[PDB]
């Protein structure tokens, strides 16, 4: 709540690129039932660890409740047009993108936040104890400012 | 039996906790010698070997920023006058060591590894790795004693502190008057003399105005 | 609309040398190619071209006085040989939503030691790994890249 | 300027790199490989490598069966499961010759063990078939539900608690015409064809899983097989870590060194991939008769029992098919049992040729599969095969100038051979491959490559100029294992320092796998340092501790201490580690008898162990 | 069962205009739900938020 | 109401009246400050800096005045109910007057757009917080809406 109230750009929402194969009206829906639950619960005084959405039309369509085939013994639907195991059609080859390059670039860079808090260990009194804490901070002060550790904790 | 090493090329040998507690030490031992040093020529005293086991500690990606840091910070406080306070000067001299370089950034902790994991020191108010109780008078540096201060004969008893925020002077209490309660990242904004009411950290908020001149180092 | 009917708009009936801020949004250029500046603009200081068509910047005339120039969503791709010379005192620069393939043809822009500020968005080079410091590298007097220093810190006016 | 990774062998040889291609290590989400049309393709390439075996019909499980042995010998490079019987015995009798006495000792050494084992024994292991739930159980419900039947059926006799007491009753049980099993009151009356086709199943959720009439059987033969791999030197099983790193290099310098310096050195690293199908229970029975040569005709009966139950095994059909009407938004699901007589309209081109080949197959729901094994119950029997092959290859046996040796495991091999010319090698590594086909051993050529001798690779450790990389394990979890604060500290810690000891794991690694340790276990517990800011209901308490204590080091980690533990010091109990620095106070209030709460892993009887509500 | 599949339906904030690379998005549904003010070398320029 | 609201409702009764506004800014700036319809504006405001923004505005309207061609509707708009207080001189620059929103400082750019106050030219459309507060009569760069 706290980090969607530092924002006041909210505008109509409107679909610019649609979902081809499936259902566009009922997520802009979802996301207006979303904003104004978050209002309503802005509204509330006692407000427990955690609220869950009322049942709605636009919920139930955007998760695929009413979109879910049901269960029936193979006896009551075996005389169907259309009834064909299930599509374990290999899927139709795709040609490369430059996308996931791109993708991969930018999750190795360096980011500026330290996104990963390790505990403490004991001294190190060996010499390979100390090869080992060399190694490993090394490593660590390395990588620990990377995109990486931030997907990692999401 | 415990054997003790005072020397200052021992000090990395018993732990980081070890080499944080008798660098403090160090400074609190020499406290008078390095006031004098810090008023007169302080260049020399970043360039004291004694210090060489923090930098060690401190991470090298960040220990020039952290310098230049300390740097503007402490000549802020030589050109303010009014506003001493020994207590941060011994907290914070010791990440002075590095070959500053300029930045932007207004460093609320400094990060010191210790055993791997790495502890933060906070530039204002307390932190675990360095506490200061003045009902007592006593320094505790992770829970092991470094010795004792003594105020010096320059002090501000009255607000104002110079040495906390980069380009800032603090005023003390806060007042509801002013604006309310900003960022330190939007403190960027500011204009010369300008006046906020700041939301410098825990839970208390402190009036903050922008200086006016410039602290330069070397 | 097209430029020349658009700067006599801006103009607003005066020599065109008491000029210090021009804005040519939503306009069109014939072959893709700047007309209608000329070197009578000697007082412009704040230019802005958005959505301008153009395919290059060609034609620019040498605005000395030129030092927040902007070509903001368009398709200007080739040498900038041409901006380094015939305005040599650039300070801030967008090129936000620009075609440009690789930083051998953003090298030139380093002849400009006044440019304080550089914007990049949606362009084909920030696609490269480490863009950021490696455009840093390649123009040293920058310092802030897209609305950001080298150290990731908001740039106030 | 863009990130290439692969990149990085430009300069760096492939070996020093290879954990580079490991994507995972670790278990994926997935579980790609289980189901039922891969039970389908596994018995039809099982039957079609034996497409010119002799065929017949069964008269006990009323089944087909297809014995390719000492079938036509094989014209083409394609796979062949026809195992020459002779040629097996002969290469058996040679592997004695090499090493006398050998299955002599094994025999003897095992005897006792065959009369020792108790029932339980037989609790230990993975998931079972249980034929009075015709579904995958706990071994140790499968025995008692087992027990419980044949109790009711009037066989006791396995109360004595012998294994073999045990054996004989499920024979007995097996000889009888018919029995009853009693649910919980359902009465089910299972007739002798049908008790018998489900003692000889293979659930298929070691992917596949035999009944519990076959799990002693199976137990003895491969505790033979091991104690006679044991005493081969060729074997890959059963040694760990450092021993197979030893055995490269020993091989290595046996191979390379001895040889002249004219002579030519070459190694072929080899993948027996699907190696299940062309080795048949019958050819292991045939070498399981050699082995117990003069023997105890009751041994010779209990361990030869094994491969003759499996060569009439029965493996079931996965759980079913799942199909689905986009037009009617419906689905269902059918079962296996329903799959024999069905129409092939529903289902696809490959799968319904699948279903057709299949189909004179499917008795009771259960396909019949007499040749070809299952992964993971003869796997020593397997590499005692792969040794005597390559004890074959001896320069008496090859009469050749050129000779060969090397490494089996039944999973991957290596052979090195050397010859005075190149046309010495090629000849060697033809004489080698066309005997290992006579013996119904095959070698992938698609998956397999020579290079001169120093670089290789086996069962994936890596061997390279006497540097050897294993990467044969996995990184285990590193959590809190849920029983108490001090039985979870020490187990974990166990399991770290037994890691680093053989599954090769680096020092940093093991640190950082201490810390994440650390982190887990405060998380999980809620005992965090005092010094630390973190904020609980327990850090109240936790705290008053932390100011109480006047040695921080003593108090224990799950009372919000530091942890002290390291590479040097991991073996040592985390209370024992404390014990001096403890303050005498604590001591005494920490570990007092009377408490209240208190009316394997190595640790001290403290309070803070307990028994969760 | 360990297998059973939760269905949920994911909201996530961006920058990115999706009409650059579509064939990237398919599986998405793009609103604009408000626009965002970033600094640039010519002030705080407006740019759409994208979900 | 609230102060979010209220921020919008000022700008609306500024740009309503725009005419008079602008008449009485270009010959008696004096009166139009004095505006009573300016008092809750300057409450959020906080009671120790209104007397610096006013001041500050004052002068740069001072300053607007005394050159020409530079007419800037938008920032007057902007910068008009600032200076309704007893305007206390002051040297230092100003470049983001504070302006209270339930406890929130929420500042305002002199130069440029901000989140309080964004205005489009592109479509010449005047928004406040997000909420929608209007659109100016204007469309040619000379001072006319003939077109």
């Amino acid at each position: 709540i706290k980090c969607m109230k530092t924002f006041f750009g909210w505008k109509e929402p409107n679909i610019i690129k649609p979902h081809e194969k499936g259902i566009n009206p009922n997520y802009l829906l979802t996301w207006k039932q979303v904003l104004a639950e978050l209002q309503d619960i802005k509204n509330e005084e006692k407000i427990p660890r955690t609220k869950n959405m009322k049942k709605t039309s636009q919920l139930k369509w955007a998760l695929g409740e009413n979109m879910a085939p049901e269960k029936v013994d193979f006896e009551d639907c075996k005389d169907v047009n259309d009834l064909k195991q299930y599509d374990s059609d290999e899927p139709e080859p795709r040609s490369l993108a430059c996308w996931i390059q791109s993708e991969f670039n930018k999750a190795c860079e360096l980011t500026d936040s330290s996104w990963v808090e390790l505990d403490e260990i004991g001294e190190d009194v060996a010499p390979i104890e100390h090869i080992a804490s060399m190694r490993r901070n090394y490593f660590t002060a390395e990588v620990s400012h990377c995109r990486a550790t931030e997907y990692i904790m999401k | 039996l415990t054997i003790t090493y005072s020397s200052s090329m021992m000090w990395e040998i018993n732990g980081p906790e070890s080499v944080l507690v008798n660098t403090y030490q160090w400074i609190i031992r020499n406290w008078e010698n390095v006031k004098i040093q810090w008023s007169q020529d302080p260049t020399m005293l970043y360039n004291k070997m004694e210090f060489e086991p923090f930098q060690s500690l401190v991470p090298k990606a960040a220990r020039g920023q952290y310098s230049g840091f300390v740097r503007v910070l402490f000549q802020q406080m030589r050109d303010v006058l009014g506003t001493f306070d020994t207590v941060q000067i011994i907290k914070l001299l010791p990440f002075a060591a590095a070959p500053p370089e300029q930045s932007r950034m207004q460093f609320s902790s400094l990060t010191v590894n210790v055993r791997g994991s790495g502890m933060r020191i906070v530039v204002r108010g307390n932190s675990p790795v360095f506490n200061y109780n003045k009902a007592t008078k006593r320094l505790t540096v992770l829970g092991k004693d470094a010795g004792a201060l003594m105020e010096d004969p320059d002090e501000g008893t009255a607000g104002v502190e110079s040495a906390v925020l980069r380009g800032f002077l603090i005023l003390g209490k806060e007042n509801k008057r002013y604006g309310p309660a900003l960022s330190i990242n939007e403190l960027s904004n500011l204009a010369k003399g300008e006046k906020a009411n700041v939301l410098i950290g825990q839970g208390d908020v402190v009036l903050v105005m922008k200086r006016k001149r410039d602290s330069s180092i070397l | 609309m097209e430029m020349g009917r658009r700067i006599h708009l801006e103009l607003r009936n005066r020599t065109p040398s008491d000029v210090k801020e021009l804005v040519l949004d939503n306009s069109r250029s014939n072959e893709g190619k700047l007309e209608g500046l000329t070197d009578e603009f000697e007082e412009l200081e704040f230019l802005s071209t958005i959505n301008v068509g153009l395919t290059s910047i060609a034609n620019l005339p040498k605005l000395n006085k030129l030092k927040k120039l902007e070509l903001s969503d368009n398709r200007v791709s080739g040498g900038l040989e041409v901006l380094a010379e015939k305005c040599p005192n650039l300070t801030h620069l967008n090129l936000s939503g620009n075609k440009i393939k690789d930083l051998s043809t953003i090298e030139p822009l380093k002849k400009l030691e006044n440019l304080k500020s550089l914007d990049l968005f949606n362009c084909e080079v920030t696609n490269l790994n480490d863009y950021r410091e490696n455009v840093f590298k390649l123009l040293p007097q920058l310092t802030y890249l897209d609305g950001y220093d080298r150290d990731d810190k908001e740039a106030p006016d | 300027m863009d990130v290439n990774p692969t990149l990085l062998f430009l300069k760096v040889p492939v070996q020093n790199a290879i954990s580079t291609t490991f994507p995972y290590t670790g278990d994926p989400p997935y579980s790609h490989g289980t189901g039922t049309g891969y039970t389908m393709d596994t018995v039809n390439r099982t039957h079609k490598y034996s497409e010119k075996g002799k065929w017949t019909t069964n008269t006990e499980t009323g089944a087909p069966q297809l014995n390719p042995i000492d079938g036509p010998l094989p014209e083409d490079n394609e796979p062949s499961g026809y195992a020459q019987t002779d040629c097996v015995l002969e290469a058996m009798a040679f592997l004695e010759e090499s090493h006398p006495g050998i299955f002599e000792n094994s025999c003897l050494e095992t005897m006792e063990i065959v009369q020792q084992t108790r029932v339980d024994k037989l609790t230990q292991g993975r998931q079972t078939y249980d034929w009075t739930l015709n579904r995958n159980q706990p071994a140790a419900t499968a025995l008692a539900n087992t027990i419980e039947v044949f109790r009711s059926n009037g066989l006791t006799a396995n109360e004595s608690g012998r294994l073999i007491d045990f054996l004989k009753d499920v024979m007995d049980s097996m000889d009888k015409e018919e029995m009853e099993i009693t649910t919980h009151k359902k009465k089910q009356r299972l007739n002798k064809r049908s008790y018998l086709i489900r003692a000889l199943t293979l659930n298929t959720m070691a992917i596949a899983t035999p009944g519990m009439q076959i799990r002693g059987f199976v137990y003895f033969v491969e505790a033979l097989a091991r104690s006679i791999c044991e005493k081969l030197e060729q074997s890959g099983l059963p040694v760990g870590g450092n021993e197979k790193k030893a055995k490269l290099a020993n091989v290595v310098r046996k191979m390379m060194t001895n040889s002249q310096d004219t002579e030519l050195s070459f190694t072929i690293t080899g993948d027996n991939t699907k190696w299940n199908e062309n080795q048949n229970p019958r050819m292991f029975l045939a070498m399981i008769t050699y082995i117990t040569r003069n023997q105890p005709e009751w041994f010779r009966n209990v361990l030869s029992i094994a491969p003759i139950m499996f060569s009439n095994k029965m493996a079931r059909l996965g759980k079913g098919y799942m199909f689905e009407s986009k037009s009617m938004k419906l689905r269902t699901q059918v079962p296996a049992e329903m799959l024999a007589n069905i129409d092939l309209k529903y289902f696809n081109k490959s799968t319904r040729e699948k279903i057709e080949k299949i189909r004179p197959l499917l008795i009771d729901g259960t396909a019949s599969l007499s040749p070809g094994m299952m992964m993971g119950m003869f796997n020593m029997l397997s590499t005692v095969l792969g040794v005597s092959i390559l004890n074959l290859g001896q320069k008496k046996y090859t009469k050749t100038t050129y000779w060969w040796d090397g490494l089996q495991s039944s999973d991957d091999f290596a052979l090195i051979v050397n010859a005075p010319n190149h046309e010495g090698i090629q000849a060697g590594v033809d004489r080698f491959y066309r005997t290992c086909k006579l013996v119904g051993i095959n070698m992938s050529k698609k998956k397999s490559y020579i290079n001169r001798t120093g670089t290789f690779e086996f069962t994936s450790f890596f061997y390279r100029y006497g540097f050897v990389a294993n990467f044969s394990m996995e990184l285990p979890s590193f959590g809190v294992s849920g029983i108490n604060e001090s039985a979870d500290m020490s187990v974990g810690v166990t399991v770290i320092k037994n890691n680093m000891i053989n599954n090769d794991l680096g020092p940093a690694t093991a640190q950082m796998a201490l810390q994440l340790f650390i982190k887990d276990y405060r998380y999980t517990y809620r005992c965090h340092r005092g010094d630390t800011q973190i904020q609980t209901r327990r850090a109240f308490e936790l705290g008053k501790l932390w100011e109480q204590t006047r040695s921080k080091a003593g108090l224990l980690v799950s009372d919000g201490g530091p942890n002290l533990y390291n590479i040097r010091n991991l073996h040592i109990p985390e209370v024992c580690l404390k014990w001096e620095l403890m303050d005498e106070d604590y001591q005494g209030r920490l570990c007092n008898p009377m408490n209240p709460f208190v009316s394997e892993y190595d640790a001290v009887a403290t309070t803070h162990s307990w028994i969760p509500k | 069962n360990d297998t059973d599949v939760v269905n949920f339906v994911s909201m996530e904030f961006s920058l990115t205009d999706p009409r650059l690379e579509p064939h990237k998005w398919e599986k998405y549904c793009v609103l604009e739900i408000g626009d965002m003010l970033l600094r640039t070398a010519v002030g705080q320029v407006s740019r759409p938020m994208f979900l």
